[PDB]
């Protein structure tokens, strides 16, 4: 069927670049239709961690994450720490969206086991920020959309929307 | 902190106002809010804390300088806790467990976001549970024919209570629990009575998410409105807008101001947040500081029982 | 763009396709010269030819699922699943159908005999007028067809569930979508709503405020429609349709009145309008408004992507451009009604009342310009894309409209989410914290004194007591005199108070011909429509409660008359008509003249205080009962109208299946198909069943997957043969897109919404209409809004019942004697051998609240709305399902008297009707109730009967055994009986219902027979 | 406070009572009796205060005054008043009774429910605390009983059986072994289960047919029959009358309710359908 | 930390225990005190696969399992199957709050690989089941709670509690 991974949107580094592998074919979940970002995926209950960039699954409502969801694989540096699965996309809660999907598809979180060395305190996390704003899109976005720094965008909305629906709860040790 | 406000009988808290014989050849009536207005609440507490030394003419200036800050209200039946859920004209007491996947519910595919809609309101609504409509029948009787008047019958949809329930409230100040506790109050109705109770409660005071419940009226200013209304998906998820009047003074006997409001149980985003200071001057800022702390711009948490405000 | 390509697709099959195809005569064919286009191309003969281009082609596809149901190429081919028997199917049964022989023009010689009469009545506009060809051709098209005595015939002998005139109106309706994409594509689907119908007309102390209120939401959103009536013609509205409206033949003869026209033509067609749009009521024609305020509440378009200001149409510029065109075309019609009530209230500046008018309409003018109503717009649209792969249809199109209208569904339900009242648009903060707001009359004691009928908004017009009223007028500002004082009261109560909106609501209920600047629009000038109703005397009196709480006092001295009438000779009782007043009630219109007097109001007389005993006397010599002060307020509503309009199976299985279960259609799977199977089947008769028998067949257990092409492909390629001339028919991909037709249905779980199916039940819809307003006319009922699937009336206590019972049944088409000139016939409502579908498997739930004429309108309304429509929502009987006992919730009659309640269920049987015998036991319940009822008050059987069934019940209700409680009740029917030859019996399959309800404030007995007990002491109850 | 003191009473039905409610439920009765939020017979506030100010302007018409500060100044003056009843709660219906020989025999007795006595205990704690005439020794009464909640109860007398309103079979236990009993009355207090003495008290209520008769040929009218329901002779209801801080009410709480014991509540008075007598628990105590 | 151990309640057949360790100490958190069971807690974005009964996670906030917190320790067999947590009190979301918590403890609860293998499908099914809720009451309550069975608060008030507090997502795989 299909192949689609999760990352999530921070503001910290290991985030640069985790896919590995892009469309392949011409599939996204997320996208820039330059009306902005459409299809945002939001997980209820889990955690980011700066320290080993990925989630960790809290019990608290709360602790929302905002992240991406595009084609592509796992690193394969790992291959063991995220979470795979695969749940219908109606069953994912999404953010404004575009339209509907395939109704089944295979989809990876990065995980962390729920690393109890610590005890966990997890904290609502801004992005404005405008220099972190810039570094993650060619970072991140760029390696699923390269089009956005060429021949037309209006930057000063889609870069601008990111600073107005993203957020999550980090841990902050 | 918190203030239990127990009614020892059926209460009634009426809108749409005129409620006596004025017509001839016509009958009265009125109905009651399920959950008092946070004017209501103020105006009560304020009786009992009432000094002649203040005021003259003001009425929440008046007010304000009595009481510290009160936070919106809900119903707590067995230690469990009610919330105000307000749809296109429905109204449901939904417990706290039901909230939390409001934003997601709301968002779902067309099919799937009514049947969820539709079984809160309906399986899941626990306000017929606990609360009926006590319709009571009045009459003027004559003296001189000791039967009934001309036509001076009314109806009035108490609220009867087939459960233990009492009003939740915070307030601020702490100085204030020995003075207003189990104190008997004339709750506001058709001079009806409910008793007080004050123990201590821990809740948060400000919180930041992307969708609140509003526990309470929320107040627009009157000059926002056009730029509200014209685009009101922006800043209401579900619930219901109505011009509503904030009550009759009785210091003065005048109802008091009327001023469009987003009454409580709606779902708010967090674009009413900055909105609102975005569009209120301080002309008015001072005014709407002081309707905030009677009550009325109180929001929750769809998590957990956090209060925020708005102005505060 | 001049497209204007409608009226191609309106006549692109002639109304004689099924005697002409597969012909019957087949020499009116012969007798002028494809076979069946030919006589379609003959009558077009007035102008423009047909195009054998994108002009019928893709919009009679998309127009109808008969290019789906039968077959792509087949459908369009007239050959071998031929059948010669023209049948006519019902489109929500199949199990029902009529036969439609010959009456049709057969030669010539009858055929241009109406061609004659077609151009007869276009000749009389200016050629260069298209609009008025098209808008008057669209109206009278099926109407003359009926006139000149013709069976209705179907759109296709093969599936003959669609009558060739909706499918004619469908494809002309759609063709806007085909046309605009063939240029620069696109096409909406727009869709307009009122927010808070119910909550606007519960706002009125008299009935006058209820009627008009009830009207400015017609009128409101008719002056809206209009506009684009006048821009793109008519078939740009689906819901309502057209082709029956009163509100658009009414408008349709001011625009023959206007711009001149032959005055025996606009003649000639005002007896075809009277006959069949109204039914013999020429009341508008006196009224000079449509008497009745049909509601259709919920408009649905599909326009073009064209728009004017270019002179003519270009590309549209945005795709706001029609949700923001309707916003400002809906606060125009507010304006102009302001405008024309500010004219003509200076026009009788004079006379009382007006003055008052004047002195508000200029105080309040910042108020009056909001909108009282506050109507939402949503919008969804298409491309050539969606619909086309190089110039031609793509597969899977035929599922666009479908799929575009669930959007635009979605998206109201979605907005409905949020309920803004339209009282939160004003601005009354500094008007009510600060004393600004104008107060005319008394002061209020007490800061601003809400208004009576709303109670929202702070009151303008505040009124005195009956302290004294003159002394209290004249030296207030209200009265300028005292002789304007007996006018003012006349129209306002002493201690009524008013709001700006509430007094206009009251100054149009003193003058409801203003309406008609809504009603015509952009036709007239305001003022010179101020100046026909300033130059005439029409006085329009609407009654009351009071009077409707009088009808059998009235009705009984109108008949002894002479009697009744020496005593008094000086009480206005006998008092004869001073002048020719008028009423939409037909009941007020129809006596009148019976030196009786009904203007007379009834709180001056045998209901009010001076003056009670007096007429108790005077009623007691005369053998005359005086009259209970108790009206009924009943209230129909459709179950799942809507619901069906998105081809859903609940209103189908009402209970069974809920709106609920769409979201996965899978849990369901069993029932929703053996009801999808069997429509499938039936429908579509003759040759062609055989075939899709045996590919619904290959489907049930996940079967062959296009592997049954080797079952069907039989079936289709050794018919194939019967006519040499299949083109490029590729039998493999053919049987292939049928199977992948009837998948989407079964997997859906409802059937492919089509303009067709849509335009047919808007037509029906509103025949229903037609047939509803003489039945509540016949009960001696007042009508106060009745748009479509609603109705809202006044009746009194006593043909309550048997209305319902009537209405129930009328509505799914059985019916006895007819109506006006409409007849109903087991289904299909036929008017002179034209027979037409209606709703048999629709739910109608009703409420009844039986109220004292001195209620508060507010909480009588209200409740009606708030005892059905959350109350309705809840209540489950034990239905009869298929061998089974299920528990339906819906279609139940809900009667209501002060804190009484009462629930009986219509139906017992879930798919409603399944055959023509199912129509004899709808509403079976109401006329047990009805004879018992009857044999009560012939003191056949003491009223004790409904007090002594408690202890008979504990029984009933045990008893299990059918033969054991048949003798239960005919025990406890004959012990409290007054007499020994009473032989009552009950139908014996109302032993064991079980209405249960789910946690509310309303204890409904969970045993039937209890509930006809309740039903008959309401009833009983409003009666003293 | 404003409510400085309060006043419970008992209302002791003398005569059968019937205070009217139109048709707002649904047994069988054309005109029932006002009942509560879950069914039993209460006196709303409005009729009880209604009925003894229509009352007691007749008894003292001297001091109309008085009460009109007090009771609400029914003319277009609208000072606000200064006493408030509370809705009269179902305290003890009369209920006969057959006890198998268990005691020294009794033929009728008083039956309250759990339910009923947490309504009486929440308005006796209610004014507890301004009460300074502080009736505990009553209060406690209802806290014991409510203790032994969830079995039947005799409070004084010993019986362990009993067959209550013909229908009901009851075995009773003793509240802990004795206890003075409330209603001065020789007559035992039993406390049932909600369950149970819904259906006995539901039995003690009085509903009768009642007809219109034709005076000429001395037959029913048509339709002259309707049915009506009566609480019975002996039946307790308990309210409370709260008042503020005034000089008025220092004279009519000593002046004016030290001399009501009878009034009238309720319609019907025909009939002979309304006189109640008032016990004031503050002597009874 | 307290080694508080989270049981579901579903329908199951293997929910006898599953954990041969009880209190251990003395503390608890929920509480059968006259008004039936207290602290209730809901693990939301959660299923329970019917085969292998244990607390299957996913992402969709509505998918939701309410349990009990016990502090027996996870059996002290599996040790593999079972997702650990460093959790603070407030981040504990719990019904009928009676007492607040030391704010810092360490909860097992049932757990289970994502298992990718197939596309996800949860069902709402309810616990009612009056056949059924007999069981449950000397299923898992009595076994942590026996004092409450034998003199003292009734066991018929835990009765009319489970069929309206615990009702759970499923599988239905
Ligand atoms: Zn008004």
């Amino acid at each position: 069927s299909t192949q689609r991974e999760y990352v999530f949107i921070p503001i910290t580094n290991s985030i640069t670049i985790d896919v590995k592998i892009t469309i392949g074919g011409s599939d996204h979940i997320t996208n820039i239709d330059e009306r902005g970002i459409h299809n945002v995926l939001v997980i209820t209950g889990y955690a980011v961690d700066e320290k080993n960039g990925r989630l960790v699954p809290t019990l608290d409502p709360c602790d929302y994450v905002k992240g991406i969801l595009v084609a592509g694989t796992p690193q394969q540096a790992q291959s063991n720490d995220f979470l795979t699965l695969k749940l219908p996309a109606n069953k994912l809660y999404l953010i404004r969206k575009k339209g509907n999907i395939s109704d089944d598809l295979k989809i990876y979180i990065p995980y962390s086991s729920p690393d109890a060395r610590n005890s966990m305190k997890t904290k609502p996390v801004s992005i404005s920020d405008d220099t972190i704003v810039n570094n993650i899109i060619k970072e991140v976005f760029d390696k699923i959309y390269n089009i956005t720094q060429k021949e037309k965008v209006k930057i000063e909305k889609v870069k601008e929307d990111i600073k107005e629906l993203f957020s999550y709860y980090a841990l902050e040790q | 902190k918190r203030v239990l406000i127990k009614p020892l009988e059926p209460l009634m808290f009426r809108s749409q106002g005129e409620f006596e014989p004025l017509i001839t050849g016509s009958h009265t009536a009125a109905q009651s809010l399920i959950i008092p207005r946070p004017s209501t609440i103020a105006g009560m507490l304020g009786y009992i804390l009432f000094n002649k030394s203040s005021g003259t003419g003001d009425w929440l200036s008046d007010l304000t300088n009595l009481l510290a800050t009160i936070y919106g209200t809900f119903i707590e039946t067995n230690g469990e806790y009610l919330f105000p859920l307000r749809m296109g004209n429905h109204l449901a007491l939904v417990d706290q467990q039901h909230l939390i996947n409001l934003p997601t519910l709301l968002e779902k595919e067309y099919e799937r976001r009514e049947k969820g809609i539709y079984e809160l309101f309906y399986d899941k609504n626990k306000l017929f549970q606990i609360i009926n409509h006590q319709d009571r029948i009045g009459i003027s009787i004559d003296k001189s024919t000791r039967t009934v008047k001309e036509h001076y019958l009314y109806s009035a949809r108490y609220l009867a209570f087939k459960k233990e329930v009492n009003y939740v409230i915070f307030i601020d100040n702490d100085a204030i629990s020995d003075k207003i506790n189990g104190k008997i109050v004339n709750f506001g109705g058709e001079n009806r009575i409910a008793k007080l109770e004050v123990d201590d409660y821990k809740v948060d005071t400000s919180i930041e998410e992307e969708y609140y419940l509003a526990l309470s009226p929320i107040l627009i200013p009157d000059e926002a409105l056009d730029n509200f209304l014209d685009n009101i998906s922006d800043y209401v998820a579900m619930g219901k807008v109505d011009k509503i009047s904030l009550g009759f003074d009785i210091a003065n006997t005048k109802r008091k101001e009327m001023l469009t409001a987003i009454l409580e149980g709606s779902i708010v985003k967090r674009s009413i947040i900055d909105f609102i200071k975005n569009e209120i001057k301080n002309d008015l800022r001072y005014r709407f500081s002081k309707y905030e702390k009677i009550g009325y711009n109180t929001l929750m948490s769809l998590c957990k029982l956090a209060l925020r405000k708005i102005l505060s | 763009e001049f497209l204007d390509y409608k009226i191609i697709a309106l006549l692109h099959d002639p109304p004689n396709k099924a005697w002409v195809i597969t012909g019957r005569a087949r020499n009116l064919t012969q007798q002028l010269s494809r076979k069946h286009e030919k006589v379609a191309k003959y009558i077009i003969n007035q102008l423009f030819g047909k195009n054998y281009s994108e002009k019928v082609d893709n919009a009679d596809k998309l127009a109808s699922s008969i290019d789906r149901y039968l077959g792509s190429i087949v459908y369009k081919e007239r050959s071998l699943f031929e059948n010669r028997s023209i049948f006519l199917k019902n489109i929500l049964l199949s199990n029902i159908q009529r036969d439609i022989g010959n009456l049709f023009p057969k030669d010539k010689s009858k055929l241009d005999n109406l061609i004659l009469e077609y151009k007869k009545l276009l000749n009389v506009i200016n050629k260069t007028n298209l609009i008025l060809k098209y808008q008057l051709f669209y109206l009278i098209y099926e109407l003359v067809w009926i006139d000149s005595k013709y069976e209705n015939t179907p759109s296709d002998t093969r599936n003959p569930t669609h009558t060739i005139f909706d499918h004619l109106y469908a494809t002309a309706a759609m063709m806007n979508w085909i046309l605009s994409l063939e240029k620069e594509a696109k096409g909406y689907l727009l869709g307009i709503d009122t927010i808070g119908v119910a909550d606007f007309i519960s706002k009125g102390r008299k009935t006058r405020d209820l009627w008009i209120s009830s009207y400015l939401v017609s009128a409101l959103l008719w002056y809206v429609i209009t506009w684009f009536i006048e821009e793109y013609g008519p078939d740009v509205i689906l819901f309502p349709s057209l082709r029956f409206n009163q509100f658009y033949a009414f408008y349709l003869l001011e625009k023959l009145r206007k711009e001149g026209v032959s005055e025996d033509v606009i003649d000639e067609i005002k007896e075809l309008i009277t006959k069949y749009i109204f039914n013999g009521d020429d009341l508008f024609e006196n009224l000079k408004i449509p008497p009745y305020p049909i509601i259709p509440g919920r408009i649905t378009l599909i326009l073009p992507g064209l728009i004017r200001e270019g002179e003519e149409y270009k590309k549209v510029q945005d795709d706001n451009c029609f949700i923001s065109k309707v916003k400002e075309r809906y606060n125009e019609g507010w304006r102009k009604l302001i405008e024309g009530l500010r004219c003509y209230s200076e026009r009788k500046r004079e006379d009382g009342f007006w003055n008052l008018v004047c002195r508000v309409l200029k105080l309040t003018e910042d108020l009056l310009q909001t909108t009282p109503l506050n109507i939402r717009v949503k919008q969804v649209s298409v491309t050539e894309d969606e619909i086309f792969n190089n110039n031609k249809l793509r597969s899977d199109s035929w599922k666009i409209y479908d799929n575009k209208y669930r959007q635009l569904v979605s998206e109201f339900k979605k907005s409905k989410l949020v309920k803004v009242t339209p009282e939160s648009r004003l601005k009354l903060f500094e008007l009510t914290k600060f004393d600004k707001l104008p107060q005319i009359g008394e002061k209020s004691k007490r800061g601003y004194e809400f208004c009576t009928s709303c109670g929202v908004l702070p009151a303008v017009v505040i009124m005195p007591k009956e302290d004294e009223l003159e002394k209290k007028l004249i030296d207030l500002g209200i009265a300028r005199d005292e002789k304007d004082v007996r006018s003012i009261k006349n129209m306002i109560s002493p201690g009524e108070r008013l709001c700006p909106w509430c007094l206009v609501k009251r100054a149009l209920g003193a003058e409801p011909r203003l309406m008609r600047i809504l009603l015509l629009g952009d036709l007239y000038s305001v003022e010179k429509i101020v100046n026909e109703i300033v130059s005439r005397d029409v006085k329009i009196e609407i009654p009351s409660t009071s009077d409707i709480a009088s009808i059998k006092t009235f009705e009984e001295m109108i008949e002894k008359k002479n009697e009744i009438c020496e005593d008094l000779k000086e009480e206005e009782v006998c008092e004869k008509p001073s002048e020719s007043v008028l009423s939409m009630w037909q009941w007020f219109n129809k006596n009148y003249y019976n030196g009786i007097n009904l203007t007379i109001d009834p709180e001056e007389y045998w209901f009010s205080e001076k003056r009670r005993r007096y007429y108790f006397s005077v009623f007691r010599r005369h053998r005359i009962t005086f009259p209970s002060p108790y009206y009924a307020l009943v209230r129909a509503d459709s179950d799942y109208l809507g619901d069906l309009l998105e081809g859903k199976l609940t209103p189908y299985l009402a209970g069974i299946i809920d709106s609920g279960d769409y979201a996965n259609i899978s849990e369901k799977k069993e029932e929703v198909n053996k009801l999808l199977e069997e429509y499938l089947v039936n429908a579509g008769s003759g040759s062609i069943v055989d075939y899709v028998k045996t590919v619904l067949k290959c489907i049930r257990e996940n079967l062959n997957k296009c592997s049954c092409a080797e079952k069907i492909y039989s079936n289709e390629v050794a018919k194939v043969m019967f006519r040499v001339n299949v083109e490029k028919a590729n039998v493999e991909e053919e049987v292939k897109n049928s199977l992948e037709y009837f998948e989407t249905i079964l997997n859906e779980g409802r059937i492919i919404v089509t303009p067709a199916w849509h335009v047919s039940i808007s037509s029906a819809l509103n025949r229903g209409l037609l047939v509803e307003l003489e039945l509540v006319n016949k009960h001696k009922g007042f009508v106060i809004y009745a748009g479509g699937d609603d109705l809202l009336a006044m009746l009194p206590v006593d043909e309550v019942l048997d209305f319902i019972k009537e209405s129930r049944r009328a509505f799914a088409g059985f019916g006895t004697e007819k109506l006006g000139n409409m007849c109903l016939e087991n289904g299909f409502v036929r008017i002179n051998n034209a027979y037409y579908p209606s709703l048999p498997i629709v739910g109608r739930s009703y409420s009844v609240i039986i109220a004292h004429y001195a209620d508060p309108l507010f909480f009588v309304i209200n409740d009606s709305y708030n005892l059905l429509e959350e109350g309705k929502e809840i209540i489950r009987y034990r239905v009869m399902y298929n061998g089974e006992y299920k528990d339906a919730k819906k279609d139940v009659a809900i009667f209501r008297y002060q804190g009484l309640t009462s629930v009986i269920p219509l139906s017992l049987k879930r798919p409603i009707v399944s055959s023509v015998s199912d129509f004899n036991e709808i509403a079976s319940i109401i006329d047990v109730i009805l004879e018992l009822k009857k044999r009560i008050d012939e003191g056949r059987i003491s009223v004790s009967l409904l007090y002594d069934y408690e202890k008979y019940k504990h029984l009933i209700v045990a008893s299990d055994e059918k033969y054991l409680t048949e003798f239960l009740v005919k025990d406890w029917i004959k012990r409290n009986s007054l007499r020994k030859h009473v032989e009552f019996t009950i139908d014996e399959k109302l032993y064991g219902v079980r209405l249960t309800i789910e946690n509310y404030p309303i204890k409904i007995p969970n045993d039937l027979i209890s509930n006809i007990v309740y039903t008959l002491r309401i009833i009983y109850g409003g009666e003293k | 406070p404003y409510y400085a003191f309060a006043e419970p009473f008992f209302i002791h039905a003398i005569t059968h009572l019937h205070v009217g409610s139109g048709s707002s439920v649904e047994e069988e009765i054309d005109l029932p009796f006002q009942r509560d939020e879950l069914g039993y017979p209460t006196i709303y506030a409005s009729s009880l205060k209604g009925a003894i100010k229509s009352f007691l302007l007749k008894e003292f018409p001297d001091k109309r005054d008085v009460i009109y500060k007090v009771l609400g100044e029914d003319e277009n003056p609208e000072e606000a008043s200064l006493g408030t009843f509370l809705d009269a709660i179902l305290f003890a219906i009369p209920s006969r009774i057959i006890e198998i020989d268990s005691a020294k025999p009794y033929v009728w007795v008083y039956v309250t429910t759990y339910e009923l006595l947490k309504k009486v205990k929440l308005y006796l704690d209610s004014i507890s605390q301004l009460s300074n005439a502080s009736f505990s020794n009553l209060k406690n009464k209802i806290d014991t009983i409510l203790a032994k909640e969830g079995k039947n109860i005799t409070l004084d007398s010993d019986l362990k059986s009993a067959i209550l309103n013909e229908d009901f079979y009851v075995e009773l236990e003793a509240l802990n072994n004795k206890i003075p009993s409330i209603i001065n009355a020789g007559v035992p207090l039993l406390v049932l289960e909600d369950s149970i003495g819904r259906e006995v008290i539901n039995r003690s209520l009085i509903r009768v047919r009642r007809i219109r008769i034709d005076r000429d040929k001395k037959v029913v009218e048509t339709g002259g029959l309707w049915s009506e329901e009566y609480v019975p002779m002996k039946t307790i209801f308990f309210s409370v009358l709260l008042g503020k801080e005034s000089k008025e009410s220092a004279i009519f709480a000593s002046c004016i309710l030290r001399n009501l014991r009878y009034v009238i509540l309720g319609g019907k008075e025909t009939i002979g359908k309304g006189i109640v007598e008032l016990r004031w628990v503050k002597d009874v105590i």
